[PDB]
């Protein structure tokens, strides 16, 4: 139900290193664990995968310069060598699937931890958006090709300096303990998140994320997010 | 299925 992750490492140019990311009250057997990073001021973007079996899965960006390795409470992420294009928080999480149905999604994160060294795209827009209190907000997310499942398209909210939380996943499914204010739609490749009466704490950054088929493409990605602002 | 179970 909770993920742990190592301290933040400054690092120079071209030295490996490891991060970890611990798990509580679950275990690797039966969940599978994904790393996630973001580059100060930017957005997510997908690293990579470890299936329950052990099985690993990377965007193709990725291949070769990190690895995922895991005992059954702990999975690792190793840089093979460190560039300034390395900076970022890299976060953990559990993928949302198990034997009868793949979600998609990722729905428990770890706070992540800063790194300072020194195909499938989803369009997301707009870039941002200001609304009144009370207001509506739409959000896009469009496919260049038809998601896993036709419809593992998931949100997620970010406010700033805090981990992403998961709000919707299958396109349309609210998550625990979500506000119904949200609510999302779409299929095939043009998803949209709506905010129904737009409150204060609502201001956040949201990514949309895509499942896609892992032999024809990288098995998910992100859109570049949505910073959204709150006049009050 | 689950697809990432096979490589
Ligand atoms: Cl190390």
């Amino acid at each position: 139900q909770s993920l742990e992750e190592s301290g933040g490492r400054l690092v120079t140019p071209g030295t490996p290193l490891t991060l970890t990311c611990t798990v509580s009250g679950f275990s690797l057997n039966n969940n599978a664990m994904t790393w996630v990073r973001q580059a100060p001021g930017k957005g997510l973007e997908w690293i990579g995968l470890i299936s329950r079996s052990g099985i690993t899965h990377y965007a193709n960006w990725a291949k070769g310069r990190f690895t995922i390795s895991k005992t059954s409470t702990t999975v690792d992420l190793k840089i093979t060598t460190s560039t300034t294009e390395d900076t970022a928080t890299y976060f953990c999480a559990r993928v949302d699937y198990d034997d009868y149905r793949d979600w998609g999604s990722f729905n428990v994160w770890g706070p992540g931890t800063l790194v300072t060294v020194s195909a499938a795209v989803l369009t997301q827009t707009p870039s941002s958006v200001s609304s009144a209190v009370g207001g509506t907000v739409t959000i896009n997310c469009q496919a260049s090709q038809s998601l896993y499942n036709n419809k593992n398209l998931a949100w997620y909210q970010q406010k700033p300096g805090q981990r992403p939380k998961l709000l919707i996943y299958s396109a349309s499914t609210l998550a625990s303990g979500v506000p119904s204010r949200f609510s999302g739609s779409g299929s095939g490749t043009q998803f949209t998140l709506t905010i129904n009466g737009v409150q204060s704490d609502d201001a956040a950054t949201y990514y949309c994320q895509g499942e896609f088929s892992c032999s024809s493409a990288d098995c998910n990605a992100f859109g570049g997010g949505t910073e959204v602002v709150v006049k009050g | 299925f689950p697809q990432f179970s096979y490589s």
